[PDB]
């Protein structure tokens, strides 16, 4: 169980941090316009199950 | 571990609905399917077994699979009512075993006949020369009743494998209410 | 061919900066936009005058 | 397209005054392939002749930002000057400086300066004693000349 | 009647149906109520206008008229389409 | 050739667009924009943009690496 | 019911390569496979498809095979990789439909509630629109037929998707005459006349054929019905259908005066710019 | 190392499977295997593409389930064509498509099974209509850096490789990676029926239908946009008559002063649509 | 497992930060000292008992 939980940790070591932001408004069906909270604005896209 | 693909053909014809055999004909032939599937499993685990019927339509209830769990499921609620269908039963079983993958495995089929059939002798002799030109051995295990001292099946197995065939047999039905193990006790030895 | 010169847009960018005053040895002093100051070089085409 | 415009000199080597006048609009085409076969067509058609219009057209062909069209320009500029010295063209030393200029450079690619060493092999081949010719005294076209440069 | 100049007046209705004048309106509005006619009525001439006929079982002369008029439409469509195509073909190119 | 070249130009946007604001323009096919990264840039522009749509002050899409008007 | 089905190019190429799969056995085999899609709306969506084992012999030609287990495990694979995607029906090669082409749907109605089919043609001799699609309904007749269970066509086309646009529109590189405007439609203007003609040729051939053979086929319900529908709507009347032609004059009017006014002025203005830059560079050049 | 001529064949279904599966899972790199036939030394022929299932919710991580291998290849054995695996693929969806560290990590483990199993990268973002962008690669060792790496037969392929190209980091990954040319052969049956589809099926069913619908437009809807056209071709015009005046005023044709233009040509093309579909009226309506 | 946690923990520069909140749809939200807000669905080598905003 030590090997199990630490192997779960071993698999979990590869996750990536992700940027936190807010959506200003929706441009098109796929184009989205957000604002990063630390700084600049951006133009982004979504996933397919959102 | 001899190479075939044993195609069991169930008998859900309407004359199998009585109890002249031990509880019910369905249950005795169901345990016959049990012993032949475990017998061909111990004969080879490589080979696989699907089932087919001779009902209103010869339905592929099971694809040719090595596991017997779907066999155990489909031997229940079989709807044992309908006219017998034999002549295109050969054709549907043959093309079902031309839907195989390893064609070095023998097209071995077993047939369960417990009802009077209305075959033409010329149709079954076209089937005889057909299966001569198709490399198929079928041992037919008769059940129930027919035109008694069953007819056209002696003719079909005799015209099937003349001149060193030795692979197709005809297990006729014993017309006595006997245990199913006594019915399969000679087919469990050989053909 | 002018439309096929699109590998030019894909290269890089360029800064806008404010000049305080030049000095000797063909150089100037530039305070770019938010940052400090830089003693930089001229090209071949522009006049120091 | 490359071989299609390479066919021009191999069908019209009997007269060399034609091909510069008709490929003077193909030399500046859209892709490097038509430019490349165009350069090689001017190379194979004006090979045995001290043309000036061929050197005129092939002069800015060494400047295009694709490597192998510059390479084909090097091969064709070797073809224009078989045993040519200082009166048929002033471009003899002007290209002898050029091939050494591009081979002794480091930052140019291999496909660029492959033609440079190849052209220095061409310009000095046989000790200048032999040259190439698709033409004889008898009017008949010299067959292994055509076949050798064609497969080349 | 061949469905082209077929606006029927009161007279042939009152002659066939052998009913009087002020009953043919009931007669036609009954069929309009049912829907086995899809026309309309003027009454300055008592012309009951016909924009309808019942689909009827194809007989031998109906077979022949079907094939003949169908070909009549088909060859006209073809002959005019070929002229359109050939007249503006070389600008398609 | 020309229309396919026009659309081969159009691979530029597609999903990494950053938003600057239009500030000035030098002349034809050359402008000045200041990003929301605080600083200010001398950029080139695409021949796609209808030039009516600009030059008070417009939020405009920039490329990330090249940082040019799109 | 269904509004229309939307077929993507991927499934059609997934039929062509399937014919390439079974083109080596050759002997007697139609192409048959299983359709995948998404019930979007009353409109239908199609994304993917795949194969199935199937064969059919000559004597007692009702011998047909649909592997349930292949469907089970491979649909398990496709559901495992994509949960948005699920089954919508099946397809086959479709020269036409024959008599045995009801039993496939009557098998897999226990998978999709409305198991829709797709009839294509791998041989593009069809100068019509491929990817026909039927759906089975019942129309129980005035003659007291017990249950007539007939496939009926719902219209179809080829839809669009952003990535498959990149794919198809790069895989062509072949033909572009459109320069989309007054002439992107004229090729199809030849097509609409000519492809009314082909259908009408099928019509007259059928009409001549029913009298000869079928023993008295003639359609018996939908011949007289839809024939009188045909014979109730060729309006060639001349009372105000003539008087649509000053609206035709009005159609001419706007475009005539827009062209005549503005076209000449724009071309003239460009002549002004050309001749100014011609003579003012001529006096500097020469 | 010891190289050969660089050449990769395709199947037409492959590219479509690549774009669809790399689009449907876009922000995470989606694993997929690649299936074909090693014909010879220098050409490789992919003929089939099946995508891999996904797992836990993290970028670039990849796996090969062997029971999925057995069952998928078993289904393709009972499908008409069983053949040999030839490699794999994924996407680099936001960038200029270089194989990452995880990519070379699964490559050094995957290269011990097959020599020329080529890693391929689709990108459904940096391609719009005139790019695939097909992008395949091949790993180099580190043991053979004592020896050379440079036979490169059929030289055209390398000089072609350096043109479709950008970066500082691709330039940093010409080590560990040398690409390979990809080209396309098309069935004229398939080409002609895709031409059928996309030059005939953009016209709609029975083909009279939408052109008679344009004929329906030409007497009910067109007059409203004709009113819009006439109002535009008054309002734009009384200020674009100031334009040649001001051309005479300012200079001979200098830099762009301000916003507006003529823009009339587009409105006239819409009027040409009006007249052509009015021409459609006589043709369709009569006979 | 120790090889992987050697490959992660021997990266001796640890950017310090502050846990902003703690979602549960087991998910922690981070503002670093550079003031960049980060999301992570996977927490890592600390326990949710020892964490507070
Ligand atoms: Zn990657």
């Amino acid at each position: 169980k030590q090997y199990e939980k630490s192997e779960n940790d071993l698999k979990a070591l590869q996750s990536v941090g992700q940027i936190v932001g807010e959506v200003l408004k929706q441009l098109t069906e796929e184009k989205f316009i957000v604002k990063a909270t630390n700084g600049p604005r951006y133009v982004v896209g979504c996933r397919r199950q959102l | 571990m001899v190479l075939e693909s044993t195609m069991v053909c169930v008998d859900n014809s309407e004359y199998m609905r009585n109890g002249d055999f031990l509880p019910t004909r369905l249950q005795a032939q169901q345990d016959a399917v049990n012993i032949v599937c475990h017998s061909k499993t111990r004969s080879n685990p490589e080979n696989n077994v699907g089932l087919i019927t001779l009902a209103n339509d010869c339905e592929v209830l099971t694809t040719l699979t090595p596991d017997t769990g779907r066999i155990l499921s489909k031997l229940h609620t079989v709807q044992p009512k309908g006219k017998i269908t034999f002549c295109t039963g050969i054709r549907v079983a043959h093309l079902a075993l031309k839907h195989r993958q390893g064609k070095n495995h023998k097209m071995r089929i077993i047939a369960f006949v417990g009802s009077p059939v209305e075959d033409n002798e010329k149709d079954l002799v076209k089937l005889a020369k057909r299966l001569k030109k198709e490399k198929v051995n079928v041992d037919i295990i008769n059940f129930g009743e027919e035109e008694v001292n069953t007819e056209k099946l002696t003719a079909f197995v005799n015209t099937l494998n003349g001149k060193d065939g030795t692979g197709s047999h005809l297990v006729t039905v014993p017309p006595g209410p006997s245990l199913a193990d006594a019915l399969i006790s000679s087919p469990i030895l050989a053909g | 061919l002018l439309r096929e010169e699109l590998q030019l847009l894909q290269e890089q960018g360029s800064y806008v900066g404010e000049v305080v005053r030049a000095m000797d040895k063909k150089k100037v002093l530039v305070k770019v936009h938010p940052e400090g100051k830089f003693v930089v070089d001229v090209d071949k085409n522009i006049d120091i005058n | 397209r490359r071989a299609a415009v390479e066919s021009l000199g191999f069908i019209l080597f009997r007269t060399p005054e034609q091909c510069p006048s008709v490929v003077s609009l193909l030399s500046e085409s859209y892709n490097p392939h038509v430019r490349y076969g165009a350069a090689m067509a001017l190379g194979i058609c004006c090979a045995g002749t001290g043309n000036k219009e061929a050197i005129n057209l092939l002069e800015p062909m060494t400047n295009d930002p694709v490597n192998y069209v510059r390479q084909g320009a090097l091969i064709a500029s070797a073809l224009i000057m078989i045993q040519q010295t200082e009166i048929t063209c002033p471009k003899v030393n002007q290209f002898r400086q050029l091939y050494s200029k591009v081979i002794n450079d480091k930052h140019d690619d291999v496909m660029a300066k492959f033609g440079a060493i190849l052209a220095q092999g061409i310009l000095d081949a046989g000790g200048h004693n032999v040259t190439i010719s698709l033409q004889s005294r008898t009017g008949h076209t010299h067959m292994p000349s055509v076949v050798g440069v064609l497969v080349f | 009647r061949p469905a082209n100049h077929r606006q029927l007046t009161f007279e042939e209705i009152a002659k066939s149906a052998k009913i009087t004048v002020n009953e043919v309106e009931l007669l036609v509005m009954k069929a309009l109520s049912v829907g086995l006619v899809k026309g309309s009525i003027d009454e300055v001439d008592k012309r009951v206008h016909m924009t309808w006929v019942q689909p009827r079982v194809l007989d031998l002369q109906q077979i022949k008229g079907m094939k003949d008029r169908l070909e009549f439409w088909c060859t006209d469509v073809k002959s005019m389409e070929m002229l359109v195509e050939h007249q503006a073909h070389d600008i398609l190119t | 050739e020309f229309l396919h070249a026009q659309e081969e130009v159009k691979r530029i946007q597609s999903i990494p667009l950053v938003i600057g604001q239009f500030l000035e323009a030098v002349d034809q096919n050359t402008a000045i924009v200041g990003s929301t990264t605080g600083s200010n840039y001398y950029v080139r522009i695409l021949s796609t943009i209808d030039r009516e749509l600009l030059k008070p002050n417009a939020s405009v899409a920039l490329h990330k690496h090249s940082n040019a008007l799109v | 019911a269904v509004q229309k089905v939307v077929v993507h190019p991927l499934v059609l190429l997934s039929v062509v390569d399937h014919f390439n799969r079974i083109g080596k056995v050759g002997n007697q085999k139609r192409v048959v496979g299983v359709l995948l899609g998404s019930w979007q709306k009353k409109v239908l969506d199609v994304s993917n498809s795949f194969a199935v084992p199937f064969d059919e012999d000559d004597k007692d030609d009702s011998v047909w095979f649909l592997d349930h287990d292949y469907l089970e495990n491979m649909y398990g694979m496709f559901k495992k990789v994509n949960a948005r995607e699920r089954i919508v029906g099946w397809y086959h090669t479709g020269p036409k439909l024959h008599k045995n082409d009801i039993a496939i749907n009557e098998l897999m109605k226990r998978y999709c509630p409305n198991s829709v089919l797709v009839i294509i043609d791998v041989k593009p001799k069809d100068l019509g629109l491929p990817t026909e699609a039927y759906i089975s309904v019942e129309e129980v007749h005035d003659d007291g037929t017990p249950t007539s269970k007939t496939f009926e066509h719902v219209t179809s086309e080829i839809g669009a998707e952003e990535a498959e646009e990149v794919g198809v529109e790069h895989l062509l590189r072949d033909i572009k005459d459109t320069t989309v405007g007054t002439l992107s439609q004229r090729i199809t203007n030849q097509v609409h006349g000519l492809k009314g003609l082909n259908s009408k040729l099928l019509d007259i051939r059928s009409y001549l054929e029913k009298v000869a053979t079928g023993k008295l086929p003639i359609n018996h319900q939908i011949i007289y019905q839809l024939q009188d529908v045909f014979n109730l709507l060729p309006d060639v009347s001349l009372q105000e259908f003539v008087k649509a032609f000053y609206l035709k004059t009005n159609d001419q009017m706007v475009v005539v005066y827009l062209a005549s006014l503005i076209r000449s002025v724009v071309a003239l203005h460009n002549l002004i710019n050309n001749k100014i830059a011609n003579r003012d560079a001529e006096k500097k050049e020469g | 190392a010891v190289d050969t001529a660089e050449q990769v064949y395709i199947s037409s279904l492959a590219l479509l499977k690549m774009l669809k599966h790399g689009r449907a899972g876009v922000p995470m790199e989606v694993m997929g295997l690649m299936l074909g036939e090693f014909v010879d030394d220098y050409t490789v022929r992919v003929i089939d593409v099946f995508a891999m299932p996904q797992s836990g919710t993290g970028v670039s991580v990849e796996a090969v389930d062997p029971v999925f291998q057995a069952k998928m290849l078993d289904m393709l054995k009972q499908t008409g064509r069983p053949e040999m695996v030839v490699g794999w693929y994924h996407s680099h969806p936001g960038f200029g498509c270089w194989l990452s560290g995880v990519d070379i990590n699964t490559q050094q483990s995957f290269e011990a099974l097959s020599e020329r199993a080529v890693a391929v990268v689709v990108d459904p973002i940096q391609s719009v209509k005139g790019k695939v962008v097909i992008d395949a690669f091949r790993l180099i060792n580190a043991n053979m850096m004592v020896l050379g790496h440079e036979p490169r037969q059929t030289t055209s392929n390398l000089g072609h490789l350096n043109k479709p190209s950008i970066q500082a980091l691709i330039h940093g990954l010409n080590r560990h990676y040398y690409s390979i040319t990809i080209n396309y052969r098309k069935n004229e049956l398939e080409q002609k029926m895709l031409l059928n589809l996309h030059k005939k099926s953009w016209m709609e069913g029975l083909t009279l239908q939408d052109y008679s619908e344009h004929c329906k437009h030409n007497e009910s809807v067109v007059k409203e946009m004709l009113e819009l056209a006439k109002n535009y071709n008054k309002a734009v015009e009384e200020e674009d008559k100031m334009t040649p005046e001001q051309l005479a005023i300012k200079n001979v044709g200098k830099q762009d002063p301000k916003r507006h233009l003529e823009e009339h040509v587009d409105v006239l093309m819409t009027s040409n649509i009006v007249q052509c579909l009015a021409a459609m009226l006589d043709t369709v309506v009569f006979k | 497992e120790n090889s992987e946690k050697i490959k992660v923990n021997k990266t001796l520069p640890y950017l310090v930060s502050n846990v902003i909140e703690l979602l549960d749809v087991k998910c922690a939200v981070i503002k670093t000292s550079t003031r960049q807000t980060y999301f992570l669905p996977v927490i890592g080598l600390v326990d949710a008992e020892k964490l507070k905003p």
